């Protein structure tokens, strides 16, 4: 399955609800995670399940979607969100990964 | 030899054929056989459930500690095993046969698993 | 210090009535449903197993009988209505070649139907036997019950041929078959085996003579319910069979006419060559030889001296007076009044029976239902053997007894081949005494 | 066109000898040969199909064999009924061809 | 020594047919839509047939069965086998359509079976032939029994889940490359199907799964002059499908309740249908499959490409459903190049409402017309292409009418296999 | 989900897909349109329960890994337990011993179960 | 007391009636749903047997496990759950866990307990 993620150059400032979407080229159901990964850093898991979220991930993050529909929303886009999101489905071997999505600051 | 075989064998010599006729218990014209398939099923389902609540899954000869009272069938053993068919046999204790199945419901499970879970930490 | 023991896989089982299925080896049984048999069936002999039998009460034989009838309007349920023939026909003798007996037997009739539009009408013709049609009133005649029963065309395509059907158990149940040779159809049987399936039964309908199937291993079998009650059927099993060579001699054609949107009605257009009866054969010395046989056996109940006769049908339903059979699709009613015409006083050649053939026929003596019996082409020949009769006794309590050949109630034809088998259930659980403590 | 070459063109027996017919095909027809008996005045008559898988209805005295390029019919007791053309077909594609056909004669 | 021990649960599979249910999201079909998941079967590699693949004959059977359920409680055309005086239409008709309907009159049973009633309808020229004078009747009206379609039950393929029963499982190769036989060296196991649509058509593969990486020659035997060679691309070709008619419906009544729906006239100007497709993309598209079918026959092997040789309608032309329409478009545009080693090109259709689908003998549907304009785009993804056969040049024609050859197309990279879950090994443990 | 990991040791080896014995046990049992469904239904119970019959008459009901007193015929299959358990896999396994499979079933049939639930009748006995 | 009628008794004393529920498990219009009844009845009483099976539980209606009750699952004492509370009542409070505590009853034993017994048996 191919992922692909969009917008891949958005922008917000420290105060703003953002929202990343993505993608898949065959449906999934709920079998997809969203990644967060800062420069030079391991990427850490946020979501998995595309609705469900890891301990230790506050609930400032939230996932949404089901087949092939899927979205990863920010209420508010605090400093250390500031980072590459990845969507991820894990429904059919490989595991394929987005291109990613980058979020600057304004 | 065969399914059924023993019948016409004494009750010792037919305890010997106990898969014989066991295996041959699971295996218009479209809803008739799948009533029958059902009806196959359903029927070795409940004798499998006997047996299990009896503690006696898996096994065709189970020996249990229910002992035989003699007011069901005053018999000995070798006018039973020896000279007697299990088609007699079936005939002549069919009036206490719900009566034996009671006692092993209620010795042969409810009393010995829990004395068997009590025997499990002390 | 005797202990209860549980056994399973125990060899006891009891009287039951379930449902059987089949297996066998288009028809109107629909025997491609069935499953396919065992390449090698296997009879396992109980020695040392003596079973009680009735094959008055078989459940066998209702339940066959009930899946005959269901297969039987199956099989018609799709084909061709001919509810657009009910019209008054205009009707004529054919003379064309005809034989003496041939007289009014055969009536040309033409009628006014529709044709490949729902607007156009034709003048078609038919060749209609006479048993099939009744008089309206001056030559305006109607086919028989056309108005009072719902005539359905067999589809050409569906064989009547008889094809054996073997009565499978379902698992967990199995079939006891008797082995005594001179079981008389009750009581107990010293011999006695297991089985699968039954042996293949050909579902052959017919009355008075039973055609085709087993024959007795030994020796003229009479079983009756009550054999001193005469209102009661005789079967008698025939040891050797006698062989009946019918026929039917004309040369015919099939006229189809279009009666709906690619429906057709099968009429039996023109008769090639002349008009001959139609009729059966039976060798005088083989069949004076079987009713010698069946004589003997019935003094077995009669009285050695005691005079056996034969005599013919007494009355009712055409089906029941003659011999009805189906030879390749057509149905015949022959009299046998030459078979059943004879007195046995205690101390080559054929028979030739005359036979009527019907194409409306309403079997199983159902209320508002009835079945068109499409033309065969050409002509008809078959040989079939006779495995047995039907008899009933007129009693009136003499000295003399005397015995019709009867029938019209098919569970005596299943009756007469489902006499050695029973359907038990298994009893694989049971308990019993022995030293042995868990 | 994949040709056929039957072989022998004319043969003469008697009641009760054994006949061998051959046929050999430029190209492999995969086991896809026919075998046919053409009475005067009639459509001919099949007698084995699929290389030896023999019709139902013929005799068990007719019987095939064969692969490749290279296929054989056998009479095993030539009789009175068994006079007359036989003729190969192959149905390894388009199109369908006959051999010259072997007449049987007395 | 070495002991039998056995073992419960054992992931061994046998080849197996079986009975496969629906899952979706009709009523013969499971509802709520099957799982996604695959479980991938690491090191596993599965010999697969596409031409022996039992799935193909339940889908066939199942569809065909679907058909026959969804046709029986309509209305049935019987009272319509009747004279037709038919004249030409003459209004507002184009070069193209002279000829290609008819407007016919006839004597109609009103409600009351009494009475009669003098209705009219137009026809399509393919759906009436003559008596002998004017006088037409409809297709095959005397030969087969035509059912009306319910005018509420479209004919819009929705796709279909195939699942095993408990204790199969199906298969699915994963290799690019499966050419449809052989062995596949990535397996997954899966509890049911993708959504295959039940698409209907012939010489065109519509909207139907694209290649993996590059277009797909499969053939039973591609060196079999008489099979035929489905070719899946690995990008869509769009061809667009219209019925530029402004037609309306005219209700009938035939019965107590029953109505037929007759074309009652056109607005506006009469057009002849018609499917038009990029010249350029289908012109790389058969580029694409040149390169590939020169790699069975050559590559100094002249590729042309002619259109059908001919045979039933349904297969001379590309035969499909548009909008509840049923179209047979003139294909002998697209299938006429020699390879040797922007604009569009457009394709007459021909409309008919007598449907014999799958060939029956006895069996008509027939289309009730639908009001509006049609216009439908569709996805090329697959050809059906046959080999003239008997050098240095071959010819493929377009071909099809067996819709099993459709199913084949999606149905190729699955396998049912039954599940044996008992086994015996040595080791070296001894009961007590 | 009871589906994830379905089947997913069928190329590991003998000994490693010996740890999933639950994985593809958990999954195996779970109008003429109905009538489909319902003989699919039916089927699945019907196989499950030979399954287990079979296990019951080898003494082996409810267990997953069962040891027997069957001795191994190297006529059977003359390889080590290396080759078997860490160099084959359980498919390759059964395409080489189904030849012998109804032998050894009438073996764990007739050599032990039936010999030893009589022996064991006798034992309680004392 | 009947088939259920311990529903309202303690999860002591109705441990002491499980037969009487199990023996209850088994046993055009109004054929087919007569059919479908008992196809359901047979699938779902199958469906605990074989999870009974993977377990190491056939055969038996009170079975033992090596699998150590987690805190987090419930901190109830057993004077809590035996003694003063219904089994509909401990049912409700254990759904979350239910699916946890039955993969650890299928990997924890039977699966492993199994290896080890087919080691242990080795000697
Ligand atoms: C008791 O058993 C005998 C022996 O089987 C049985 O007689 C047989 O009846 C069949 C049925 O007609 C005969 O077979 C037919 O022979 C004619 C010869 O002209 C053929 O034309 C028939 O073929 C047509 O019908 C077929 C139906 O399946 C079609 O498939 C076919 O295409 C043709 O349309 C058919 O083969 C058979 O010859 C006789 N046997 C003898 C020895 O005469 C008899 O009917 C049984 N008794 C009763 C009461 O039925
Ligand atoms: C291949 O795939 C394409 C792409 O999906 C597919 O084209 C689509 O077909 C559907 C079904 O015909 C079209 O939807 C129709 O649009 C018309 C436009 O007016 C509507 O009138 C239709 O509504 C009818 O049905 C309704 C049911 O509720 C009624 O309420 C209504 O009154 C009408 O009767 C219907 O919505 C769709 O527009 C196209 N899309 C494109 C892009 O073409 C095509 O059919 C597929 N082909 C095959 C052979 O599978
Ligand atoms: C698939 O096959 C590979 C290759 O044999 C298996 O892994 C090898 O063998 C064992 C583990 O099985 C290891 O000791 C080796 O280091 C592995 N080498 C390589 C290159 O993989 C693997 O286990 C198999 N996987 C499955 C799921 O069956
Ligand atoms: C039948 O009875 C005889 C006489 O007792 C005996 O020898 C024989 O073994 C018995 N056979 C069976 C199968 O019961
Ligand atoms: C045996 O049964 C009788 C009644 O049939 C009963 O009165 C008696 O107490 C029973 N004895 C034993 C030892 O079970
Ligand atoms: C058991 O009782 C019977 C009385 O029918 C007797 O003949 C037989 O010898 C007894 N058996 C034993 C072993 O004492
Ligand atoms: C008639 O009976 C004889 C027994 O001698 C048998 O061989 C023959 O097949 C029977 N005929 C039919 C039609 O069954
Ligand atoms: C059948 O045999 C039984 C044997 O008990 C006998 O009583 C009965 O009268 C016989 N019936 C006929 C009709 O021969
Ligand atoms: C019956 O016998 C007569 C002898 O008079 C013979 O001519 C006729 O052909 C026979 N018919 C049949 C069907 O055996
Ligand atoms: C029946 O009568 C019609 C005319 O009424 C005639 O044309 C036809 O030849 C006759 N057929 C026969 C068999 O007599
Ligand atoms: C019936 O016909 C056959 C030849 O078809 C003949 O051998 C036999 O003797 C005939 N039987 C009778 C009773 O006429
Ligand atoms: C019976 O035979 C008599 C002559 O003995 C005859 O008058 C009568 O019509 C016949 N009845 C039947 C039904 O054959
Ligand atoms: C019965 O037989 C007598 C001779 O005993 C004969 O005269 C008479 O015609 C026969 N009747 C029938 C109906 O065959
Ligand atoms: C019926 O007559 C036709 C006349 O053409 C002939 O060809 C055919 O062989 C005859 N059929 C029979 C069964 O005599
Ligand atoms: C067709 O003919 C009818 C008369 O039957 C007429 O009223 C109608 O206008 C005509 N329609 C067309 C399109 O010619
Ligand atoms: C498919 O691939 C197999 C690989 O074994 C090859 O033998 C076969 O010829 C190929 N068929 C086609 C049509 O490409
Ligand atoms: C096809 O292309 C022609 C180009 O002249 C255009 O007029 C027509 O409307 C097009 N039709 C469709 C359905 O795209
Ligand atoms: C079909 O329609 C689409 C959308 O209207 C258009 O972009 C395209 O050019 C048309 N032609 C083809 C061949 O797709
Ligand atoms: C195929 O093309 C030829 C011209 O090469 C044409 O005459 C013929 O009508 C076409 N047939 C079809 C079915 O398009
Ligand atoms: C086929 O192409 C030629 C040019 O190569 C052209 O003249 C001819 O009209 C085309 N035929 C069709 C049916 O498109
Ligand atoms: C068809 O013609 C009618 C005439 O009243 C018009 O209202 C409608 O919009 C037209 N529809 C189309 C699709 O051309
Ligand atoms: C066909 O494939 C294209 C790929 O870009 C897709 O956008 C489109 O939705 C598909 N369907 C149609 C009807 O074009
Ligand atoms: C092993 O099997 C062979 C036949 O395959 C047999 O002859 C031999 O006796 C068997 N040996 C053992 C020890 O089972
Ligand atoms: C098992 O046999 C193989 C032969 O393939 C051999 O290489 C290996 O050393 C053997 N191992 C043992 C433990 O016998
Ligand atoms: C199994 O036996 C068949 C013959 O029945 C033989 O062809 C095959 O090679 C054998 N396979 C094994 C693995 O022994
Ligand atoms: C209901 O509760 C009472 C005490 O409040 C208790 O005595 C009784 O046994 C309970 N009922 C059941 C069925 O346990
Ligand atoms: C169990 O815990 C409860 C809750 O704190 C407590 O009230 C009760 O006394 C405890 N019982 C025992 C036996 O520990
Ligand atoms: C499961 O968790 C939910 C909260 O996510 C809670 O409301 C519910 O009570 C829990 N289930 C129990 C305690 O059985």
């Amino acid at each position: 399955v191919q992922m692909t993620q969009s917008p891949s150059s958005l922008s917000a400032s420290v105060g703003d609800k953002v929202s990343i979407t993505c993608r898949a080229s065959q449906g999934i159901a709920d079998a997809l995670a969203w990644y967060q990964q800062k420069p030079g850093k391991a990427p850490k898991l946020l979501i998995y399940g595309a609705s469900n979220l890891e301990s230790g991930v506050p609930s400032r993050f939230s996932g949404s979607g089901s087949g092939t529909d899927f979205s990863l929303t920010i209420s508010s886009l605090q400093a250390e969100d500031f980072a590459v999101y990845y969507c991820q489905q894990r429904n059919s071997h490989p595991p394929t990964f987005g291109q990613g999505t980058r979020v600057e600051v304004k | 030899l065969g399914f059924l075989g023993a019948a016409g064998s004494t009750m010792g010599a037919a305890s010997m054929t106990l898969t014989v006729q066991a295996r041959n218990l699971l295996s218009v014209w479209g809803i008739k056989q799948l009533q029958a398939r059902v009806l196959a099923v359903e029927r070795y389902l409940r004798d499998q459930q006997l047996l299990g609540i009896w503690g006696c899954s898996g096994k065709l000869i189970c020996c249990t500690n229910v002992p035989w009272n003699s007011s069901w069938s005053n018999r000995n053993l070798s006018e039973i095993w020896d000279n007697m068919t299990w088609l007699q046999w079936d005939k002549e204790i069919s009036n206490y046969t719900q009566i034996i199945y009671g006692l092993l419901e209620e010795s042969q499970n409810q009393q010995e698993k829990n004395e068997q879970d009590l025997l499990a930490l002390d | 210090n005797l202990w209860v023991t549980v056994y399973y896989g125990v060899p006891v089982w009891k009287d039951a009535e379930t449902t059987l299925f089949c297996a066998s080896d288009h028809n109107v049984w629909a025997t491609h449903a069935c499953v396919p048999t065992d390449p090698n069936p296997q009879e396992i002999h109980l020695e040392n197993v003596t079973e009680e039998f009735n094959m008055w009460k078989n459940n066998m034989v209702e339940q066959m009988h009930t899946d005959i009838i269901s297969l039987w309007d199956q099989s018609l349920k799709p084909c061709v209505k001919l509810t657009p023939l009910c019209v008054t026909l205009q009707c004529t003798n054919v003379t064309n070649n005809i034989t003496d007996d041939m007289r009014g037997e055969l009536k040309n009739c033409s009628f006014n139907m529709t044709t490949e539009l729902r607007d156009k009408r034709q003048k078609v013709h038919a060749l209609f036997y006479k048993l099939d049609i009744v008089p309206i009133n001056n030559t305006s005649y109607r086919l028989i019950n056309c108005n009072t029963a719902a005539i359905t065309q067999a589809c050409p395509k569906v064989s009547f041929e008889p094809i054996p059907i073997h009565y499978c158990a379902p698992a967990g149940f199995a079939i006891l078959k008797c082995k005594d040779k001179k079981f008389n159809g009750t009581g107990p049987c010293p011999s006695v085996s297991t089985v699968q399936c039954t042996h293949g039964i050909k579902p052959v309908v017919s009355t008075q003579l039973l055609l085709n199937g087993s024959l007795a291993e030994e020796e003229v079998m009479i079983r009756s319910k009550d054999i001193r009650n005469n209102a009661k059927n005789i079967l008698v099993q025939f040891n050797t069979p006698v062989q009946i060579n019918c026929t039917r001699p004309n040369n015919n054609t099939r006229k189809s006419i279009r009666i709906g949107p690619g429906q057709w009605f099968y009429a039996t257009g023109d008769i090639i060559g002349d008009i001959r009866q139609a009729h059966c054969n039976v060798s005088k010395a083989t069949w004076n030889e079987t009713l010698g046989k069946v004589v003997k056996q019935l003094r077995k109940h009669f009285g050695n001296n005691t005079i056996i006769r034969f005599a013919n049908s007494s009355g009712g339903d055409l089906e029941v007076t003659t011999h009805s059979f189906n030879c390749g699709g057509e149905f015949f009613y022959c009299d046998t009044s030459g078979l059943f015409n004879s007195t046995w006083i205690s101390n080559n050649d054929s028979i030739t029976l005359p036979c009527r053939i019907k194409q409306i026929i309403n079997m199983w003596q159902r209320i508002g239902q009835a079945m068109y019996a499409p033309p065969i082409q050409g002509v008809i020949r078959c040989v079939s053997n006779i495995t047995g009769l039907i008899l009933t006794r007129d009693g009136g309590s003499s000295t003399t007894e005397t015995f019709r050949p009867s029938g019209g109630d098919m569970r005596d034809n299943w009756r007469s081949e489902l006499y050695k088998y029973k359907v038990v259930k298994i009893e694989p659980l049971g308990v019993a005494p022995t030293r042995c403590k868990r | 066109d994949i040709q056929m070459t039957q072989s022998p063109s004319s043969l003469s027996a008697s009641v009760g000898d054994r006949v061998t017919i051959t046929c050999r095909t430029s190209e492999n027809v995969n086991n896809c040969l026919n075998w046919y008996q053409q009475k005067p005045g009639k459509a001919p008559k099949l007698l084995i199909y699929r290389t030896s898988t023999l019709q139902r209805g013929v005799p068990s005295r007719f019987s095939g064999t064969g692969s490749g390029t290279d296929y054989t019919l056998t009479i095993s007791s030539l009789q009175s009924e068994d006079f007359g053309t036989y003729y190969c077909q192959h149905y390894y594609g388009t199109p369908l061809t006959f051999g010259g056909g072997t007449m049987v004669d007395i």
